[PDB]
């Protein structure tokens, strides 16, 4: 287990696929030339997870980005760390999937589909051990949703037994206007309750609502929404790129968090909420980062974690502190809120330490939990599609790409039963 | 004459034998290089034409990353290369990878350099085997390597010493299956276990030695010496020793009872000074207190079937037998109806060596209390529970059939550990 | 030991006769989900 292949696609894909670049580059010492110019060891120990050495002292992100649509490719290598990219790894079309799932599932998609595997397939079998993929894409769009799943399929296809895993970012009301997002993103939740091993359930109704209520950022941009999204992206993957204990790869983590296949979809949390720039001079104590698990306001995804119950917690505390302290802190906030954890699974809150924190903050918190809670994202996605597909509104986008109704019907039926699920095992007993 | 190979499997035992190896380095005077300027420290070490004094040891993972660092470590020269034996892929903390998966490819190799050690043996007596319950190598690879081991040794000898998991320090929420399953395939290939657990280690170390957060560095320290206690009978030739068949014939009555308890003492930290030197007394007395245990139990709500006391320094045996007389009159230590003679002796001259820098205080006398109780079902039991609570859920099942195990091999590996429970509960009963 | 060697081969492939029928099914899944997408490109060039 030792390299991971990472795609980004679509529009929403690749805006947060390039900050998550840019962001573990600047916490790995790498400048936007590929060189390696850091202070500290532990920075190079697993390079190699997300990057492949070229000659000499160069390191480069093994990425893969994709669009069926050329402009948002354009301002990826126009960027900051736009040059750090393998020039060969761009694998992008001309015709867009116009924000219709089924234009990048079936027609458009399906076009392009064989030379990004082409690309994939280089990288693949350059590795020494493929740990499997990472996948960074919006389920309300065309590309990042409908050729995303496809991608994932196709791949799954070939790499079988490999990890699949995904940056899924889920669709709002507060932050776009296709009015066909409830759609694209029930399409493709059909798609990664069977496809992934895990997912990272990214949603800009939280995202939103941070920037706006928290953050007192009176109209969000995407830069302000992916600003937190990166932090949540180099929190979570912080304990496959530092030398570590637990949750050391893809598989090893997948093992501790996933208790039944289709319940794969977690809420990530961080602590402190910054915006972009706000220092971070003076703010965060282990028993501070610690309480933050169960506040609601720092959720990655729109879900009161105390309207649900913790089958896993795998929780990464970031920067100089103690280690006495946060098993301390740990615990007694197991102890005191007992009841939203499930006692059928014991040591269920699995705790991680690295030394090195993000960039900006000298302390940080990062959560990756598998609730029960999630069902209020699944829930509010069905009500959504429903107040849409009762009036069978906007269906002629995609019967006119040669989709029928039943396939609407049976994703709508699928994900209507993994919060059925979750229901299921919110309300069982250790009897 | 009289050879013991050790094989240390998975990362805990990897590391617990970085441990064993360096103390007997230290206490046969041997050097990082294998240099050294009695004659029974053979049965551990073989001698090269160059006069290099080289372990009868093969260290087996299936990550390369905990063997890699003893290939760059200090003792990088004391073992031969092909001794230490490394895979690509771990094996996930699933038992069912370390077992089939990804044990089949590797299997075959390992054998081969036992055989390549065994051949180089005038009278090889047996096996040591250090892995953890709760890994995917330790606990899958351990047992099918031991079957292997049965099937090519005929009816030799294979002693275990086993990680028992901890909370504190466990790194699987599946460590309870994997316990259960590696258990249930390895009992009738074990001819007696010394079980470690983690927990006790833990506590000790907090406790005795003032360690606020114990790592395994400071857990292997201690545990080495309880492996030192065991084996300095078979390196050294002392006054009273027991080879490989008196530990068996000594403490095991039944083929499945085959856990002694162990108990060692003193346990002081290198700070202090006027805290020694204890008496012969005073060493066995702590023999007696829970407190100085390897296994969390309680042996006063069990019966004692068989006690072996191994003391090594400075140590006469009517200072024994005094203070065995005394611990007679506290009527509290009950033995089984079956049992007559309870207390087998043995007196090793070597003081136990420390290694410096170390937390441990140099002492001149030492003592380790080999115990088969009942009370080691406690353990058992508390394992047995946490397997239930997941597996009436069938909570990660689905991680271990996908890799080709059946649902059945679980129900069986319970079974049986029912069977041993009531085993340990049938032997405490009266006639 | 004699009866002991086969008890492993046998193990050792009754469990590789699941792990292939597992990625039997896996294959099985993804070439249907696969044939469907003809039969729905089929929906849109006979669109008329
Ligand atoms: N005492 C002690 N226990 C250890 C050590 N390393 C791991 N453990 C324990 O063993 C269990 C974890 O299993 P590992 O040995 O790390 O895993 P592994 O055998 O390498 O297997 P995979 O990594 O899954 O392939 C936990 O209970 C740990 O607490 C060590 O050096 N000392
Ligand atoms: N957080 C975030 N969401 C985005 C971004 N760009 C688009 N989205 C969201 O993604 C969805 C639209 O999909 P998009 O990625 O633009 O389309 P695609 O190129 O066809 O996948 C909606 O839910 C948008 O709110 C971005 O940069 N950040
Ligand atoms: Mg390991």
């Amino acid at each position: 287990m030792r390299e991971i292949v990472h795609i980004q696609a679509g529009q929403c894909g690749n805006q947060i696929g390039a900050k998550f670049w840019e962001v573990i580059s600047d916490e790995h010492g790498i400048d936007p030339t590929g060189s390696y110019h850091g202070d500290s060891d532990l920075q190079l120990e697993r390079i190699n997870v997300y990057y492949n050495e070229a000659t000499g002292n160069k390191y480069v992100p093994r990425a893969i980005l994709v669009d069926l649509e050329p402009g948002t490719m354009d301002s990826v290598r126009s960027g900051p760390f736009g040059q750090i990219f393998r020039p060969d790894n761009f694998v992008f079309g001309q015709s867009g999937a116009g924000n219709n799932w089924a234009k990048g599932h079936y027609t458009e998609g399906a076009e392009l589909v064989d030379s990004v595997l082409d690309v994939v397939r280089k990288e693949s079998e350059s590795c020494d051990c493929l740990q499997g993929f990472q996948l960074t894409h919006s389920l309300g769009g065309g590309t990042g949703s409908g050729m995303g799943t496809l991608l994932i399929s196709k791949i799954r296809e070939e790499y079988p037994d490999r990890i699949m895993n995904t940056f899924s970012v889920m669709p709002s009301p507060k932050v776009s206007d296709t009015v066909v997002e409830p759609y694209n993103a029930t399409l493709s939740v059909h798609q990664l309750v069977e496809n992934t091993d895990e997912t990272y359930s990214i949603d800009n109704e939280a995202l939103y609502d941070i920037c706006f209520r928290t953050l007192k950022l009176t109209t969000p941009t995407y830069g302000d929404l992916n600003h937190l999204v990166s932090a949540t992206m180099s929190g979570v993957t912080t304990c496959l790129r530092f030398p570590g204990q637990l949750n050391a790869d893809l598989r090893k983590l997948a093992v501790n968090m996933v208790p039944f296949p289709r319940l794969h979809f977690f809420m990530p949390g961080f602590a402190p909420l910054t915006s972009r720039g706000s220092q971070q001079y003076r703010a965060l104590t282990v028993p501070e980062l610690t309480q933050q698990m169960f506040d609601s306001k720092n959720m990655m995804a729109a879900c009161d974690p105390r309207h649900g119950r913790y089958l896993t917690v795998a929780a990464i505390f970031r920067g100089r502190m103690s280690m006495k302290e946060v098993d301390e802190q740990m615990l007694n906030v197991q102890n005191k809120n007992s009841s939203y954890f499930v006692e059928w699974i014991p040591n269920n809150v699995k705790t991680a330490v690295c030394d090195i924190p993000p960039r900006g903050l000298k302390m940080s918190a990062t959560f990756i939990g598998n609730s029960t809670a999630i069902q209020e994202l699944f829930k509010r996605i069905s009500e959504q599609f429903t107040a849409m597909f009762r009036r069978k509104a906007f269906l002629h986008w995609y019967t006119g790409e040669g989709m029928d109704e039943m396939e609407f019907t049976e994703a709508e039926s699928n994900m209507n039963d993994l919060v059925s699920e979750y229901q299921q095992y919110q309300d069982a007993t250790a009897d | 004459m009289r050879e013991c190979i050790s094989i240390h499997v998975g990362q805990a035992g990897v590391q617990i034998g970085n441990a064993c190896w360096e103390l007997y380095c230290l206490e046969h005077g041997i050097q990082p290089d294998g240099q050294m300027p009695d004659d029974s420290f053979n049965t551990f070490f073989s001698e090269t034409g160059a006069g290099k004094h080289v372990p009868r040891a093969v260290f087996v993972d299936l990550e390369p990353t905990v063997i890699d660092e003893v290939r760059t470590g200090t003792y990088r020269q004391l073992f031969h290369p092909e001794q230490l034996i490394t895979g690509k892929e771990d094996a996930a903390n699933n038992y069912a990878r370390g077992h089939y998966t990804i044990g089949k490819e590797i299997i075959d190799l390992v054998l081969d350099r036992i055989r390549k050690l065994a051949d180089q043996c005038t009278g090889l007596q047996g096996f040591l085997v250090f892995h953890s319950f709760g890994g995917g190598t330790g606990s899958g690879f351990t047992s099918l390597l031991m079957e292997r081991l049965s099937v090519d040794y005929g009816k030799k000898s294979k002693l275990e010493f086993s990680i028992y998991p901890a909370p504190q320090v466990s790194t699987a929420v599946v460590e309870p299956y994997n316990s259960i399953l590696t258990t249930h395939t390895t009992l009738e290939h074990s001819d007696c276990a010394f079980m470690v657990d983690n927990e006790a280690i833990y506590d000790i170390c907090r406790r005795n030695l003032d360690i606020e957060r114990p790592t395994y560095t400071n857990l292997n320290r201690l545990i080495s010496q309880i492996v030192s206690s065991i084996t300095a009978s078979l390196r050294f030739d002392g006054a009273l020793n027991v080879d490989l068949t008196e530990f068996q014939t000594n403490l095991v009555p039944y083929p499945r009872i085959h856990f002694p308890l162990a108990t060692y003492a003193p346990v002081i930290s290198a700070e202090k000074a006027y805290h020694e030197q204890l008496s012969v007394a005073e060493i066995t007395n702590a023999c007696f207190e829970p407190a100085n245990q390897m296994v969390k139990c309680d042996p006063r709500h069990g019966k004692y079937m068989a006690c072996c006391l191994l003391y090594r320094g400075d140590v006469v045996p009517k200072d024994v037998n005094a203070a065995i007389a005394t611990i007679k009159t506290k009527r509290s230590i009950q033995f089984v109806d079956w049992c007559p003679t309870g207390f087998k002796v043995g007196i090793n001259y070597q003081p136990p060596t420390v290694v410096p820098g170390g937390d441990l205080a140099k002492v001149q006398r030492a003592v380790c209390m080999l115990s088969n109780t009942t009370a080691i079902a406690e353990a058992w039991a508390r394992l047995d529970h946490k397997f239930d609570l997941m597996y009436a859920k069938r909570a990660f099942v689905h991680w271990y059939v996908g890799e080709g195990m059946e649902e059945g091999e679980f129900s069986e590996a319970r079974e049986d550990m029912a069977a041993l429970e009531k085993d340990y509960e049938e032997v405490g009963v009266d006639s | 030991i004699k009866m002991a060697k086969e008890k492993l081969a046998q193990k050792m492939e009754s469990n590789k006769e699941n792990r292939e029928a597992h990625f039997a099914a896996m294959l099985e899944r993804l070439q249907e989900k696969d044939k469907h997408a003809e039969e729905v490109r089929k929906n849109k060039e006979l669109k008329e």
